[PDB]
RNA sequence: AUCGAGAGGU
């Protein structure tokens, strides 16, 4: 009656059966378009302009009021309108195709009202609005359009079965989680950011004049979503003052007000009030007398009205009158004053509690009585999705559209013109909008470009199923990626669980950006209102009638990060509070948090606090099954019976939900984990229990096994269980076999170079005409595989092959991570590849007049024709399919016509008229047109797309790895009869060196080898999922069972001389990867060509057949050689050779004329006295630049003693 | 701080962190560089007095 | 919203 | 002259000099060039 | 994609067998034993079909037809 | 100047901050740091490297492409006139050939666009653009550069297959393995700077 | 700049490595040029290999004009220096 | 695109198959060049060389991968010749592999019979 | 290698720095530069006195700079000024000017 | 103006006997040929080249000069 | 497991995971991998091992 | 072409 790991593996796989890997992505932006769209319409649904009556003299003037109400929104399915006006129904493909951006388009209810003032004599502001006129019933008008997330439930392929999506063209694998947008796919990276509504006190670091400082970031639950921030700093002890002073940092205030000051404009005047907001223990001596120094600051002001006044004179604005400080200072006090708490009249008590309460936090940490927080618990951290990203760029078109509107209510009344609703909205702003920040990645307004967030939206990666799995769910943390911070950079303790402890980039982004793991949940929201509403009726006592001396020992209650209140028996609180989530009463989502020392009830409901599901042990006091976990064998039996089953309705099977809702699984975040005993396998449990009930818990253990930590006597309690540690691993570091017997960097650097590995992206290859594709002719998938992989389709889209390695010293090829591959093997389609490239062209147009054509130039007319052949193009003036191309050869014929009055030296005879725009092939690319689109863009202009083929053989200088960090590159190929052979004749497809290993420390290499061998022997499949009792010792008999030695070596014969070698070696089967790092991609050679037009010096990159950068490091390697013509060579003869005629009496550059032989200084009438300077033309730049600022450079060639 | 106060030739200094700084310096002060080392032969495209 | 959008797929001929 | 082929339909399909590139059994309006007439030579290496 | 003509290693003629080898495994045949009825007695010529993923099926669903 | 503290940036039309002639002299990729003291350079290769123990200590093994690619400006003298005549007589595209005949008055001949290239008797004081054949002197380098020994003289041995090979024991002072690195190689174009490269940087004398 | 006397002379009275480079790289590069040749020639067809062989045989035309740091400096022949 | 045409390991492009030269360093030996040929011709005739007394020296050495052929030099005593001794080696393996060939067919058509 | 010139080549062997003085500017000027724009009414040439003066230099392969008769590969391009209607600051030199 | 340059060939006689291309560039002596498969590029001699003509049939370097002349 | 120069720190409060109770100084609880890359590392060591 | 952003390689 104890659980397996058969079971656990189960319940996994139920999991995953109602989970995807972009169910993040898509549960976000289903958030943000079902619910927060609607929220944000509504938080600025009502336009009113007020017409005065201008003292015109006329009889007749009368005020007047215009109303726009914006009602529901109504969102339809995506389609496109073209050219002629048809509108469809648009899909996936055909966009990425056409390069159309994925978007629906969104109505608005819009009503309109006019009301006329009773009477126009009254004060603005008081008068009397009658109904004139008002809209029967609401105009639903086009607003915009959004685009739309692929899979996501406005998608046209939502509740699609796989046989309709081979009939649209997609791929059954696919996940969506991204948009469309002009073609492209984008996906938007989770964006780190600490909590909002979380007092943080942190130590400033000397000599700063701050000691301490509690800084609290409060955000409006659904108004705009985060405003104000707040500090309250301690200020350093100084030689002059003999006390710490304690200054409130608010919004719009100049200067760092004194904290009983905002105290007393709070309306807590008296001393003892004060002091009993913050001191909560009268005895307590300590806290007062630290605060007693501010008291004696702040007594010159002893009022409220003084205290306002003061606030007042320190705002934004100056010369003003003390009424209006006055006011201005209240109005501070009430809005920008921690307006999570609330923000409407007559809530100054809960503001001065709250205050007092971050006083007594701070204090308790300047008093070295608590720790300082940190910044990087994970906790503390939330991750905006793509909803609430998209909520607050529409937050901002929309209220960018609703002031166009204003506008133009303005701009009609002041005419008199009548007002059309449909004419009013510019729908250009929504759509414009969303399109940009999704397309660019810059995030905000257009115009804000430098102010705006970067990067938030990126192609999305198609280069492997498991890179695009990756891409899908990564965090960006938003640290200067410059700055060498390393704390941020380094994995806390907190992430487990949660974020991938290996896969994260190597270099300047290491550790910055993040990879959700496998069973990370991250919660979308849920409202506070019900459990706010549980709080108060099951006995919270409100904040208002709080008396912290008559109850010092009960509980504060938070929500969201409000004290609502405190209760007086919160351990029966939060247990009731968990039965209810444990039935789904509460949200899961919510973080139920009992601080125990700090005599807190943290709950929290919003989005962004990453969860991950455990069991739940069964604490019940009379239960019979104390220590095991709640969920039974039954339950499995269950989930095992209704995976299957069919014929039940898909809503009402046992599977992950009917789990959670029975109270057998449980979502933690890092708030909640930090009041939990999670045991780390029901083995564990097991063994903590008969620990527990006097048995010795000791047997015989097999030697080849992990050792473990005998279990805990000091923990009697478990409270939860995990239900795999696997699940703590990624999308790439969920690849590796073995990842617990490597050395951690190899892991990271496989989960590295995974990325890169070629295979079958999509199955829908064929029909994609994406920019760049590489594909594996034949891949296999891994003998040795994790349990993970049947969730991430490792196996249905493989990124590698099988290959038969030798770990051998043969020849010396292989030396400084160089492998060794057979030529036979290559012959046969070992590691071949396809790359496909994409080139996309379209017919422009400016005005009425369209100036270019898709068609075959003719040299007669066209001028500016490329050095390519034309001879390839067809009628159309395009390539067809099948046809031979290479280097400069062109594939889209396209010319302009040339304005009528341009005259080019005559070069452009009577009947040339246009110019060549064609496009020709890369230089350094040769290939088959495998495939030529031709349609229409959104402008109903001709729009071509050219796809080249080019089969790619394994050849020496090519990147290929093993799944543990070891990559190399071919150094040479041996055919069959020169390779090293079995007694069986087996010879190997690869060759490595046996130094690879030892340094490096990846026994999971060697383990994954034999293990291979096994499973190829047996056929059985191999498990080399981490933290299970697959030892080596098993292996190695499973080997000799098949009658070979049982460590994996074997005799060698030599292939040279056939004579059987020394050293025995080890032989088996590998999973190996062809990587993107091709030699061929990379060979570059020049000896002269294009310069850049300023500088004229050798332009840069490959493809534009580029010179290569000889820097500062290898001038100075030269200086310290000591050759100094090599420099001169190098930096003047080959880069940027130049020669200027300097005038000997002023220095600067003269006018020469070569062909006359002529040279003239009008400065200094000189014409015959003249020097020749060779220079870099990069110097004569510098020296014309610096004329430019009245700089006067004067080269002088003889000495002027 | 250290390497620009010496008194060397202008342009030196100016190929190390402030450049636009010290060339409006030695043009204020109507300095003059001797063009005898390294970083000053090179930009002229010169050969470099050693080695 | 499957039903709905099985038909669409279906007729994008028909509706075309 | 030009033959494409409806990108759902397979259709054979005779655009002229500017036309709307649409499919006459199929509406779409992503059609794909044909197979060269050249002469396509592999060597089975 | 679709089972390569020869081993990678070997070079034994595995381009014939994919069929029997399936035929084999759905008359209740444990791959191991399969692969032994169709004489693949080297470890580096069973890993080829052990190993083969069949993507010609998946890729045949994309008829531009019906 | 355009990064003046306290006052409004002069911003382009499309919301950039102008290029200021300040801008343009300063940083890295200003003139005088990424136009001065650095600069990129003609006559220079880069690729993979691997490994080759049958080379010499200090031979370069280099690609067929790249040695098309590179040529060398050999000065015609009666000394080397008839193998010189031989090798424009291969053409630019058989190796060891050559690409072009620099003329006494400059004209450039370009070999591949002139119809009987071949056939055009040498004369003294010419130039010809040849090859890079084996034995030739180059420079052979890896970033970062971080000592003398980054940058070392080799021999060419013009050889199949598209990655530099180089001996094992020089990858310590280039701090190379052929696990990915990518290295360069610079052509001297000028016998003083051949003799600087044999004389000096060579790898056995390092 | 005042030339010292040949007895007065105080640099070394070997070649440097430094002007051993400067000096092949100079003649190598006059003899391209068609400098008439001051050895016999046994068919090498390399200018820097002939200058090679002038230089073992001392038959370098050249001077190496060497400054003292004041501005002073000396003239050695290529074939007087060791 | 660096590829060598694999036919360059089966022809000659106007080289010669066999090169043989005197090796003056040493006496009575001699350098044999076989271009495009390797291991299999050069092991089994050094190891007949070296069955063969008046043979004091017979090595053989492949001197790059990428190049297909082999050198072999041969030292004999005085009273002989290395080309002589070469050949007598190559005659003296076509004898050995040709009764190789004859016993191997008598053994299979025995064997086939059997199989009958 | 350049085209050929009869003024000797020499090594550059002293940088002065100094400011340019007006007079210098003026008389070292070859255009004086009045007119915002670029290109002219006809658009078959720039401004003359605008900001592409054809005197002020060529950078089109085209023509020959109308100040030297010098091809693009041979001109190095001259100096315009602007007569400023009242001085400015030199923010360069603005700390040096109040030490001053 | 080269007649040669753009087309299909053949090669007769060598080792890559039978390959088809296309004829790139063209010296006197010599025919620089884009051959069909793996991408290969060659230098072939232009009397080592059947030609291909508008009606399948391959003819001889003479062949196609003489056919070039348009002399008849 | 050496991080920063000092054992396994506590991320959480008085624990380095919520595997362990409250202040465990001991060796496993702060970063001790008494296991071999032969014998593999348990998913505690692991994580250290990673944060290494 | 220019500029900006991002993904990567050693």
């Amino acid at each position: 009656e104890t659980l397996t790991q058969e079971d656990c593996w189960t319940v996994i796989s139920s999991f995953f059966e109602e989970t995807s890997l972009a169910r993040q992505q898509l549960f976000s932006f289903d958030e943000f378009v079902q619910n927060t769209m609607q929220e944000i319409v509504d938080d600025d649904s009502t336009l009113t302009l007020d017409q005065y009556a201008q003292h015109t003299g006329a009889q007749g003037d009368v005020t007047r009021r215009y109303e726009i109400n914006f009602g529901q929104i109504y969102l339809s399915r995506p389609t496109m309108t073209e050219a002629d006006g048809s509108t469809t129904t648009m899909f996936p493909q055909e966009a990425r195709l056409r390069n159309l951006t994925y978007s629906s388009p969104l109505y608005v209810d819009m009503r309109k009202k006019v009301m006329v003032a009773a009477d126009s004599n009254v004060p603005i502001g008081e008068e009397e609005w009658l109904v004139e006129e008002e809209d029967e019933e609401p105009s639903k008008v086009f607003i915009g359009k959004i685009p739309i997330m692929l899979r996501s439930t406005f998608c046209i392929l939502n509740g699609v079965s796989d046989s309709e999506l081979y009939d649209l063209n997609e791929c059954p694998y696919d996940q969506g989680g991204y948009f469309i947008i002009n073609g492209s796919e984008k996906v938007i990276i989770a964006q780190e950011r600490s909590a909002a509504n979380i007092v943080q006190v942190f130590k400033k670091a000397a000599p700063s004049p701050i000691a301490y400082v509690a800084e609290i970031r409060s955000a409006l639950e659904r108004g705009s979503r985060l405003i104000s921030s707040m500090q309250i700093k301690l200020m350093a002890r100084n030689t002059e003052n003999s006390g710490q002073t304690i200054r409130a940092t608010l919004p719009y205030i100049r200067s760092d007000i004194p904290i009983v000051i905002v105290f007393r404009a709070l309306g807590v005047v008296p001393d003892r009030d004060i002091l009993e907001h913050i001191c909560y223990d009268p005895n307590d001596f300590q806290m007062l007398e630290m605060m007693k120094p501010c008291i004696e600051e702040a007594f010159v002001i002893q009022d409220k009205d003084i205290a306002l006044d003061y606030i007042g004179k320190r705002g934004s604005t100056t010369g003003v009158t003390r009424e209006k400080r006055l006011r201005y200072a209240h109005d501070i006090l009430q809005k920008e004053l921690l307006p999570h708490i609330t923000t409407m009249e007559g809530f100054e008590t809960r503001k001065a509690f709250f205050l007092g309460y971050m006083i007594h936090r701070m204090l308790l940490c300047a008093l070295e009585r608590r720790e300082p927080d940190d910044r990087d618990h994970f906790g503390k951290k939330r991750l905006d999705l793509a909803g609430p990203l998209l909520a607050s760029l529409f937050r901002m078109l929309f209220r960018k559209m609703t002031r166009d509107v204003y506008k133009y209510m303005q701009k009609c009344v002041e005419t008199n013109r009548e007002f059309n609703l449909t004419l009013a909205v510019k729908s250009n702003i929504i759509t414009n909008g969303l399109r940009y920040s999704l397309a660019t990645g810059n995030w905000g307004d257009q115009k804000r470009s430098m102010v705006n967030r970067v990067g938030v939206s990126q192609v999305l990666n198609r280069y492997t199923f498991a890179s695009t799995l990756s891409h899908l769910r990564r965090t960006n943390t938003p640290i200067g990626r410059d700055g060498k911070l390393a704390k941020p950079r380094q994995l806390h303790n907190t992430h487990w669980g949660m974020v991938c402890p290996a896969e994260t980039p190597e270099g300047q982004a290491c550790g910055l950006v993040k990879n959700l793991s496998l069973m990370s949940y991250v919660s979308v929201g849920s409202p506070s209102a019900p459990i706010i509403e549980f709080l108060e009726e099951w006995g919270l006592e409100t904040l208002e009638d709080y008396n912290p001396s008559a109850s010092p020992n009960a509980t504060k209650v938070f929500v969201n990060g409000v004290w609502l209140g405190v209760h007086r028996d919160p351990a029966h609180l939060t247990e009731t509070l968990r039965s209810l989530r444990r039935r789904l009463d509460i949200s899961a989502e919510v973080s139920i948090v009992r601080d125990i020392r700090e005599k807190e009830l943290r709950l929290f409901t919003d989005a962004g606090r990453i969860c991950r599901p455990l069991f739940i042990v069964d604490n019940n006091p009379n239960s019979e099954r104390r220590g095991e976990l709640c969920i039974r064998k039954e339950h499995i039996q269950q989930l095992i019976e209704d995976k299957d089953r069919y014929d039940i309705d898909p809503e009402q099977r046992f599977g992950w939900t009917a789990l959670v809702s029975s109270g057998l699984i449980e979502y933690l975040d890092a708030e909640e984990e930090e009041t939990v005993m999670i045991a780390m396998s029901p083995e564990d449990l097991e063994a903590s229990r008969q620990m527990q009930a006097g048995y010795e818990v000791k047997e015989e253990l097999d030697p080849a096994q992990r050792v473990k930590p005998a279990p805990n006597p000091h923990v009697h309690a478990w409270t939860h269980c995990e239900i795999h540690p696997a699940m703590i691993l990624g999308i790439l570091a969920s690849i590796i076999p073995f990842p617990d017997h490597n050395q951690s960097p190899r892991n990271t650097y496989q989960s590295a170079m995974g990325k890169q590995a070629m295979g079958v992206y999509l199955t829908n290859y064929q029909v994609r005409m994406d920019t760049m594709a590489n594909i594996l002719y034949y891949p296999q998938k891994p003998l040795a595989t994790t349990r993970s992989m049947e969730y991430l389709k490792f196996r249905e889209l493989p990124a590698g092959q099988n290959a038969i390695v030798a770990i051998l010293c043969y020849s010396g090829y292989n030396q400084e991570d160089s492998i060794i591959m057979n030529q036979a093997s290559i012959d046969r389609g070992l590691f071949r590849s396809i790359f496909y490239r994409t080139y996309t062209d379209q017919e422009k147009k400016i005005g009425m007049t369209v100036m270019e054509e898709f068609e075959r130039p003719v040299r007669s007319t066209t001028l500016r024709m490329k050095h390519g052949t034309y001879d390839k193009l067809e009628d159309d003036g395009l390539i067809a399919p099948g046809t031979r191309v290479s280097g400069e050869d062109i594939i889209i014929g396209k010319t302009a016509p040339i304005p009528l009055d341009h005259e080019e030296l005559g070069q452009r005879t009577q009947l040339h008229a246009k110019r060549d725009v064609s496009t020709p092939l890369r230089s350094t690319e040769s290939g088959i047109v495998d495939q030529v689109m031709v349609t229409t863009n959104q402008e109903g202009l001709k729009f071509v797309k050219v796809r080249m083929r080019s089969t790619r053989i394994p050849q020496i200088g090519d990147k290929f790895a093993s799944r543990h960090g070891q990559k190399g590159t071919i150094g040479m190929t041996y055919r069959h009869e020169d390779m090293p052979f079995s007694a069986q004749g087996i010879v190997p497809d690869i060759i490595i060196n046996p130094h690879a290993i030892p340094s490096r420390m990846t026994v999971a290499h060697l383990v994954e080898c034999q293990l291979s061998k096994v499973s190829a022997l047996s056929g059985f499949e191999g498990d080399a999922t981490p933290f299970t009792d697959v030892t080596v010792e098993a292996v190695s008999k499973l080997l000799r069972s098949h009658g070979f030695q049982s460590r994996g070596f074997e005799v060698m014969y030599h292939g040279h001389t056939g004579r059987k070698l020394v050293a025995q070696v080890f032989l088996g089967p590998t999973y190996y990867q062809r990587l993107k790092h091709l030699v061929d991609d990379k060979i570059h050679a020049r000896a002269r060509g294009p310069v850049q037009i300023l500088t004229r010096q050798p332009v840069e990159g490959r493809s534009r057949d580029g010179g290569l950068r000889f820097g500062e490091m290898e001038r100075d390697c030269q200086i310290s050689h000591g050759c100094s013509s090599v420099l001169r060579e190098r930096l003047f003869d080959c880069s940027d050779a130049y020669r200027v005629i300097v005038c000997d009496i002023c220095g600067l550059i003269a006018i020469a004329s070569y062909k006359k032989d002529s040279y003239e200084c009008r400065s200094c009438q000189n014409r015959t006295r003249f020097s020749q300077v060779y220079l870099p033309y990069a110097a004569k730049l510098l020296f014309q630049e610096l004329m430019s600022m009245n700089i006067a450079p004067r080269l002088f060639t003889k000495n002027h003693k | 701080h250290g390497i620009n106060r010496a008194e060397t030739g202008a342009l030196m200094r100016c190929s190390f962190e402030e450049t636009v700084e010290i060339l409006m310096d030695a043009a204020a002060s109507g300095e003059k560089d001797d063009c005898k080392g390294i970083s000053e032969n090179i930009m002229l495209g010169q050969l470099a007095p050693m080695g | 919203l499957g039903a709905t959008n099985r038909e669409l797929i279906n007729n994008r001929a028909a509706n075309r | 002259t030009m033959i494409y082929l409806c990108a759902d339909c397979g259709a054979r399909n005779t655009i002229q000099a500017k036309e709307v590139i649409r499919c006459r059994e199929c509406g779409h309006r992503v059609m794909y060039k044909m197979r060269t007439k050249r002469m396509v030579q592999f060597e089975a290496r | 994609m679709i089972i390569p003509i020869r081993c990678f290693s070997c070079g034994k003629v595995i381009g014939d067998k994919w069929d029997t080898y399936l035929t084999l495994l759905q008359e209740d045949n444990t791959e191991g034993e399969a692969l032994d009825k169709l004489g693949l007695q080297r470890y580096c010529c069973r890993r080829m079909i052990l190993t083969h993923v069949d993507l010609i099926e998946k890729l045949l669903c994309y008829n531009p037809l019906s | 100047d355009n990064e003046i503290a306290g006052q409004p940036q002069a911003l382009q039309k499309s919301g950039r901050p102008l290029k200021s002639i300040r801008a343009r002299l300063k940083g890295k990729e200003g003139r005088l740091r990424g136009n001065l003291m650095g600069k990129r350079v003609d006559f220079s290769a880069r690729t993979v490297i691997t490994g080759d123990p049958n080379l010499s200590l200090d031979e370069l093994g280099v690609p067929r492409s790249i040695a098309k690619t590179l040529t060398y400006p050999e000065t015609v003298t009666p000394y080397n006139i008839y193998q010189l005549q031989e090798l424009v007589r291969n053409g630019p595209d058989e190796h060891p050939g050559a690409k072009y005949i620099i003329r006494d008055t400059g004209e450039r001949i370009d070999l591949r666009y002139h119809k009987r290239a071949g056939d055009i008797p040498l004369r003294y004081g010419w130039r010809v653009e040849r090859h890079i054949r084996d034995g030739d002197v180059v420079i052979f380098n890896r970033q970062p550069s971080l000592h003398k020994m980054s940058m070392m003289g080799h021999r060419i041995r013009v050889m199949p297959y598209s990655t530099f090979r180089l001996n094992l024991s020089v990858t310590s002072p280039y701090n190379a393995d052929f696990d990915g690195d990518e290295m360069n190689m610079h052509v001297p174009q000028s016998e003083e700077t051949r003799a600087e490269i044999q004389e000096i940087t060579m790898v056995p004398k390092q | 700049g005042k030339a010292v006397a040949k007895e007065d002379r105080t640099t070394t009275p070997y070649m440097t490595k430094y002007e051993r480079a400067r000096i092949l790289g100079t003649r190598a590069l006059q003899i391209s040029m068609n400098a008439p040749v001051l050895v016999d020639l046994e068919g090498e067809t390399d200018p820097l290999q002939i200058a090679m062989k002038e230089l073992a045989q001392k038959k370098i035309p050249l001077l190496v004009r060497r400054y003292l740091p004041d501005g002073s400096y000396e003239d050695w022949s290529v074939a007087e220096l060791i | 695109m660096n590829q060598p045409e694999r036919y360059e390991l089966i022809e000659l492009m106007g080289l010669p198959k066999v090169t043989y030269e005197l090796d003056s360093k040493s006496p009575n030996a001699a350098v044999v060049t076989l271009e495009k040929e390797d291991h299999t011709l050069a092991n089994m005739l050094a190891n007949q060389l070296l069955s063969d007394e008046r043979v004091l020296f017979a090595g053989y050495k492949v001197p790059h991968p990428l190049n297909h052929n082999f050198i072999l030099r041969v030292q004999t005593v005085e009273d002989c010749s290395p080309k002589q001794v070469i050949v007598d080696a190559a005659k003296s393996l076509i004898t050995h592999l040709e009764e190789i060939k004859v016993n191997f067919m008598r053994e299979w058509e025995l064997k086939m019979i059997s199989v009958e | 290698q350049f085209s050929p010139s009869s003024v000797p080549l020499r090594r550059v062997e002293e940088v002065q720095f100094g400011i340019l003085s007006p007079e210098e500017i003026r008389s070292m000027s070859v255009a004086k530069i009045e007119f915002p724009e670029t290109m002219d009414e006809s658009g078959q040439r720039p401004r003359v006195g605008g900001l592409l003066d054809p005197r002020l230099g060529t950078i089109d392969r085209q023509f020959k700079c109308q100040t030297c008769g010098e091809t693009m590969a041979d001109c190095p391009g001259h100096f315009g000024h602007i007569e400023l209607a009242k001085p400015v600051f030199h923010i360069g030199f603005l700390s040096k000017i109040k030490k001053i | 103006r080269d007649k040669a340059i753009g087309a299909t060939v053949r090669i007769r006689r060598g080792p890559m006997k039978g390959l088809l291309g296309v004829i790139k560039d063209t010296t006197d002596a010599n025919a620089r040929v884009e051959l069909h498969t793996g991408n290969k590029m060659v230098t072939i001699p232009k009397e080592n080249l059947l030609y291909t003509t508008k009606t399948g049939e391959l003819i001889s370097y003479t062949e196609f000069i003489e056919r070039s002349r348009g002399i008849r | 497991q050496i991080v920063e120069g000092k054992r396994i720190p506590f991320g959480f409060k008085y624990r380095t995971l919520p595997h362990f109770p409250k202040d465990d100084d001991s060796p496993e609880s702060r970063g001790f991998i008494e296991n071999s890359y032969l014998r593999g590392l348990t998913p505690q060591e692991f994580f250290f091992h990673a944060m290494a």
